């Protein structure tokens, strides 16, 4: 009955996977936000005073 | 023989800054007397140019801030603030942390809600 | 005095910022007397000490802005600005839209396309 | 009397920004004479009213600045800086890029680090 | 013994797949936290001039 119809279910997935993101690319972006974050704050405060 | 070179320039693609970098830190002298209190916040590595109002906020985390207490002052050119007050003791009474913020204006105003803050 | 004590600094964990929370709102209110247009515009909850350029755009959203029904006027310190101006209703024939810019500068260019649009 | 109109406003979703355009360009006149050089870095599509300080870096590419080569001047409005300044050709030796900075004043300082640069 | 223990397996990690992230939707977003990056700048040297 299950001749192979999952050898290509297999596959299936990891074409999906093959895509998708990363979490350090994802973490490195983060930390650049964070960064820019608090940069604005920083000039906004510099410029006020 | 006016030796001339005419050059296009690149746009580059290394931009990081060049000056005071903004990592809050300090320490405190409360230091009572005959009934009055006198607060020095000195702090470093704040925004080069900004003021920052700092008072006494009770117990509450949120709480009431003894507004009679408002330390008002503005950062140099590396970012660094000295803060100088001086409150009644009974004022004081039932404080819980010397909450330093940023100061919209130099007549005080809470544009930060709690840059630094140290436990009394 | 008598009394010391000498705390270092703690960053907090999170500062949240205070004042005004930019939520563009309006209230826009035409008069069309004899060949002649008053328009009282009050926009709350806008940007603190900004400037708010506003004109009639035709239809063509997108369109041409009707230049000579310009309103200049600053928000406060709150974000509460009001535009107030007089064009004859013969040029704003064509007028669909009353687009609020923000300001480069008292009486100038725009540094915005268009943050709040009432349809007419 | 005359007819009268009170629309609400409604934010717009894609407030775009507007005014000039940041895209650093750039062409430089090394002009050499008897003993001195008067050096033109004409820049364009720079930052609207910002100080533009740029000098000649020696060879080390971050390496160390011949500072006697400073040139301060500021951007114009729509980003035109040009900048000029005499330099002995016996001090210059060993330069290799002239680098264009942001500047903090007019009083020289360093903001950015190499917004523009040129080989020679 | 393999009787189907794995037509679930299959099924099993194609369901968190079906959430994660995409390239181009992160891609995007990068290209907006370079242009926050540039702008912040921009504002703080035109303020500061």
């Amino acid at each position: 009955q299950d001749i192979l119809d999952l050898q290509d279910r297999v596959s299936a997935v990891e074409a999906a996977q093959a895509d998708f993101v990363q979490r350090s690319d994802f973490d490195a972006l983060g930390g650049r936000v964070t960064t820019v974050e608090t940069r604005v704050e920083t000039v906004n405060n510099s410029l006020t005073g | 023989g006016p030796t001339e070179g005419t050059y296009t320039l690149a746009p580059q693609a290394v931009v990081k800054p060049a000056g005071p970098v903004y990592a809050p830190a300090g320490t405190a002298k409360i230091s009572e007397t005959l009934g009055v209190t006198r607060t020095t916040i000195t702090l470093t590595g704040m925004a080069p140019y900004a003021i920052y109002v700092a008072h006494y906020h009770k117990m509450g985390s949120d709480g009431p801030a003894i507004m009679e207490s408002r330390m008002i002052a503005q950062a140099s050119a590396d970012g660094k603030v000295t803060l100088t007050g001086i409150v009644p003791t009974a004022l004081i009474r039932d404080a819980a942390y010397i909450n330093v913020h940023h100061g919209r204006d130099f007549s005080g105003a809470l544009a930060d809600s709690g840059v630094i803050c140290t436990p009394i």
